[PDB]
DNA sequence: CGCATGAACCCGTATATAAGCCT
DNA sequence: AGGCTTATATACGGGTTCATGCG
DNA sequence: CCGTATATAAGCCTAGGCTTATATACGGGTT
DNA sequence: AACCCGTATATAAGCCTAGGCTTATATACGG
């Protein structure tokens, strides 16, 4: 080139820690259940919880504080919902190896809790209420710096609580489109929707009475059988039960059903979230990398490895293509008077840092990232303008398609999702949702014991749900299944994994059962059970770039756990209980004795 | 003898202005009546009479006009032929003595609507006027003198509009049928990169609008309820739990899309929809 | 003191779900 | 990624091996 | 005997949002 | 020292959905 052309520097290659799915990754179909096991119950209403938790997240500030406390589990225990029976709920839970018998929350945990948990789910409940129709408050009015619904108004003696609300609804029930569930379906099985049944005209028109022009535009008009409810006499939606009574009068699944619905109608009339999704969406810049279904970040597809590696290979990139234009003849002339505030001195402090570079001995290369990256930042601005080590939560744009439970994703297998609880806004101390470079260490942390469940405790660690699940969901399947013909109506794509600390572990110690590349190609686990748990993966190339991204799982999920088992710790010794200055001594003092 | 004493007489038909499409002609009696009623009162025509034959601020016409028109009311020579008033009987009954302006205002409207010659379409949607068959009776007699009626011109370039909105859309219809009988596997392959999108904000997917599109597909353009259902097959697709955007759009902004999207394709096919549409065999007639 | 007659299990094809194999 | 082939489970009648009751 | 004009609700005239497309500089530094 | 430009704002100019205002069926009064 004339002065060696500044090397290529494509901005969307160097994703800020948000890639895509497209959900096509799996033009390829893997519905095989090979990862069968003990820790698998396969849970329908699993889905839809998350639903709700996301939408709690991604609307932090419309919500009390204890509402972004919760956890996957919370909501079970709250609803009488029992994983496992691929039908929907199931009454009861295995207790144990060998117990045909089960258990159902009253037998297991203790009553006051279950009462709190319910509560608690109430109280979401009229606050979605209020949010939705009660959108007098267009954020700034009457209750300013303080979500909407409290619970001093779930606790009025008043006979109608709910009512008042709950009529409000009914009112543009069938406007608002009812769920699939609650439609009376077809009282005929013939009908269909594509096609209708009313044929008004008997018959059509032939010679009509412009002869110079036969245009006959309507032949004939038909009728449409739409979706309509049930009779009022079997419509859930107005159960008197609820009037009066909370959120509980529904059946155990129908309670979720109707808070499902009640998300998707919050967020397409509420005077405010729908409104307010307006203004992320139609935020004045679209992202580098395009707009997509889903966005997740760098590191949950590429491995805590790679989404570091890239950046070596880029902050490197970023070097020549400065000093390449640093030293170009236009540009040395024009620094006599500072061409730009940063494109001036930005040139100086490389020339800082390069010095460091072969300064100290060669084995310190792993110094210049947790070292230098302070002091790297201001150098991405007269180029990239989002780079792959950075925060996808603090960004406008990177949110509302931003699925922030996205654990990554498996060839031939599918996505993993981690339903965990508050993550943007206040209180943002202990989330697990921030740069790679911070979670890596935050985690880092609490594998060494340098960070206990107090530490937690002490900054605002109450406003991370402790308990938590992991969850399997075929992608794969739900796509090939919608992509032939939108089939799905009671079918299943989401299963449990497992529910703690130890659990997760029979799931990490299973995960490597198919890491494991069969060396057995050189030839020429336990015995007898694959009856409950088939362990080998298929020896194929197809299946290695499986493997590969099953095992930064582990690793993933491997440091996660101590974070996660620390929150479950925390909820079990404190439980909602503020720090204080007279008491805070006292607290953290009282270990000096456990110890 | 007859004892009325007053001023001026009648002179003038009927309110034309609500004309229910009559033979013309029969204006030609009711003045050569309005002139023979004069004289056989007596009521003297004056410049003052000249109201209908006004447009003048006392020129100098006038010195002849009310003359004029006083031998012309005077010498009425025919108080109706025993046949005119024949020709008469059987002109007031080709009329339309029935239809009137509330029947019309309505009519016009749908008769553009709900199709253009889709009689039953547009008779239906006005039982209390009168009868199916009684409609087809205006009907071939409006086009058959459509040319003589008070803004023909802006009665019709409205009924035209509501026309070539409906083809528009019917001929949409046809060129989303090609589009997708092209792709195997639509759901991933379908995309019309030509009449995409400038520099607006996609808040949509390329992928939702794909989706979007399989569901116009899956009920068909019809001006009717489709797009509240589409909304519904998105709430219903489990694989956009997440998409909250896309279940963050009314049956409305929704369906805003869509008009877009339709259109888009539209630039597409109007090449070989319209040169297809061109070459139709006939009885004598071949393409 | 052995013969006529059931219940549990062993044994051979038909079929479906999946890994092996290959270019 | 797309097609083979070989293989492992899993279900169903067919029928071998013991043990009760009976003359 | 009729004439000049409201009662009473149905339909059109004109307004405001939300998108889609066209025309003017912006420093980029090359040849 | 004038060239061409991909970007991005301003501003014009279309459909749709939404109120305010006349637009035609008869019934009242007086002289």
């Amino acid at each position: 080139a004339h002065e060696q052309v500044e090397p290529a520097l494509i901005p969307s290659n160097w994703t800020s820690v948000i890639p895509l799915l497209t959900s096509d990754f799996k033009n390829q179909y893997s519905v095989i259940s090979r990862l069968k096991n003990p820790n698998m119950k396969p849970v329908p209403y699993a889905g839809d919880i998350i639903k709700l938790m996301a939408f709690i997240n991604k609307f932090s500030s419309f919500f009390h504080s204890d509402l972004q406390n919760l956890s996957f589990q919370d909501f079970e225990v709250g609803l009488d919902l029992y994983p496992g029976d691929p039908n929907g709920s199931a009454a009861g839970i295995v207790k144990g190896p060998e117990d045909t018998s089960l258990l159902l929350y009253p037998d297991f945990m203790a009553i006051k809790d279950i009462v709190y948990c319910q509560d608690k789910m109430n109280l979401l409940f009229l606050s979605l209420l209020d949010l939705t129709f009660t959108e007098n408050f267009d954020g700034k009015s009457a209750k300013k710096k303080g979500p909407l619904t409290t619970w001093e108004n779930l606790k009025s003696s008043s006979k109608k609580v709910f009512s008042n609300p709950l009529y409000r609804l009914r009112l543009v029930a069938r406007e608002w489109g009812y769920p699939r569930e609650w439609r009376q379906q077809l009282p005929s099985d013939q009908d269909i929707s594509k096609p209708k049944t009313a044929l008004f005209e008997q018959d059509e028109q032939t010679p009509v009475v412009d002869p110079s022009h036969p245009e006959i535009l309507t032949p004939n008009i038909y009728t449409w059988n739409a979706n309509e409810p049930l009779p009022l006499e079997s419509n859930p939606l107005y159960n008197r039960e609820m009037d009066k009574n909370g959120i509980l009068a529904l059946k155990p699944m129908d309670r979720v059903v109707l808070l499902r619905a009640l998300t998707d109608w919050c967020a397409s009339h509420s005077s405010a979230i729908h409104d307010e999704i307006y203004k992320l969406t139609h935020g004045k810049k679209d992202p580098v990398f395009g707009i997509q279904t889903q966005q997740v970040p760098r590191y949950t597809i590429e491995g805590v490895d790679n989404t570091i590696n890239q950046f070596k290979k880029l902050c490197s990139l970023i070097q020549s293509r400065y000093e390449i234009r640093s030293k170009k003849k236009h540009f040395v002339k024009q620094l006599k008077e500072g061409k730009k505030p940063d494109l001036s001195r930005k040139l100086e402090i490389l020339k800082e840092i390069k010095a460091e570079l072969k300064n100290a001995v060669k084995s310190e290369k792993d110094e210049l990232l947790f070292s230098l990256y302070d002091k790297w930042v201001p150098l991405f601005e007269g180029e990239l303008p989002d780079q792959p080590l950075a925060n996808p939560f603090s960004e406008r744009l990177y949110k509302l398609r931003l699925q922030e439970f996205f654990l990554g994703r498996v060839p031939h297998i599918g996505d993993f999702y981690m339903p965990r609880l508050h993550s943007y806004g206040d209180s943002l101390e202990m989330s697990t949702f921030t740069d790679l470079r911070n979670l890596q260490a935050l985690l880092s942390k609490f594998k060494n014991n340098e960070y206990n469940a107090f530490t937690l405790f002490e900054n605002d660690g109450q406003s991370m749900s402790a308990q938590f699940k992991l969850f399997y969901h075929d992608t794969p399947s739900l796509a090939h299944d919608v992509a032939r013909g939108r089939n799905t109506s009671g079918k299943v794509y989401w299963y449990e994994l497992c529910h703690d600390s130890a659990t997760l572990l029979e799931f990490l110690e299973f995960l490597d059962y198919k890491i494991v590349k069969p060396q057995d190609e050189k030839k020429e686990t336990t015995d007898n059970n694959p009856s409950i748990n088939t362990n080998p993966l298929p020896k194929d190339a197809k299946y290695n770039t499986a493997r590969k991204k099953l095992q930064i799982l582990k690793e993933f999920l491997s440091d996660y756990y101590f974070i996660l088992r620390q929150f479950e710790q925390m909820k079990v010794q404190f439980a909602d209980m503020k720090p204080g200055k007279r008491q805070l001594r006292r607290i953290q003092r009282q270990t000096v004795n456990y110890n | 003898r007859s004892s009325t004493p007053s001023h001026p007489r009648m002179p003038k038909p009927h309110v034309f202005h609500s004309h229910q499409l009559q033979p013309p002609q029969l204006k030609v009696l009711y003045e050569k009546e309005r002139m023979w009623t004069a004289k056989k009162t007596g009521y003297v025509p004056t410049m003052d009479d000249v109201k209908a034959a006004y447009g003048d601020i006392s020129d100098e016409e006038e010195k002849k006009q009310k003359l004029e028109l006083l031998k012309l009311s005077v010498n009425n020579s025919q108080p109706l032929t025993e046949e005119e008033e024949k020709m008469k009987a059987d002109w007031e009954s080709e009329g339309f003595t029935n239809w009137n302006k509330l029947e019309f205002r309505k009519f016009i409207t749908v008769s553009g609507k709900y199709g253009r010659n889709s009689i039953q379409a547009i008779a239906r949607e006005l039982a209390p006027g009168k009868t199916l068959e009684e409609v087809r009776a205006y009907a071939k007699a409006f086009w058959s003198n459509i040319e003589r009626i008070e803004d023909y011109e802006k009665y019709l370039k409205i009924i035209e509009n509501e026309e070539e909105k409906i083809k528009r859309v019917k001929m949409q219809q046809e060129a989303l049928r090609r589009k997708l009988s092209e792709y195997k596997n639509p759901f991933f392959d379908l995309k019309l990169k030509h009449p995409p999108s400038s520099n607006n904000k996609r808040t949509y997917s390329e992928e939702e609008d794909r989706f979007i599109l399989l569901m116009l597909f899956k009920y068909g353009l019809d001006r009717d309820d489709v797009y509240e259902l589409v909304r519904d097959e998105i709430r219903d697709c489990p694989l956009f739990e997440l998409d909250f955007y896309f279940r963050s759009r009314t049956p409305v902004e929704l369906a805003r899309r869509g008009n877009t999207l339709l259109q888009c394709l539209e630039k597409e096919f109007n090449a070989g929809i319209v040169l297809d549409d061109a070459t139709k065999d006939r009885m004598k007639k071949e393409d």
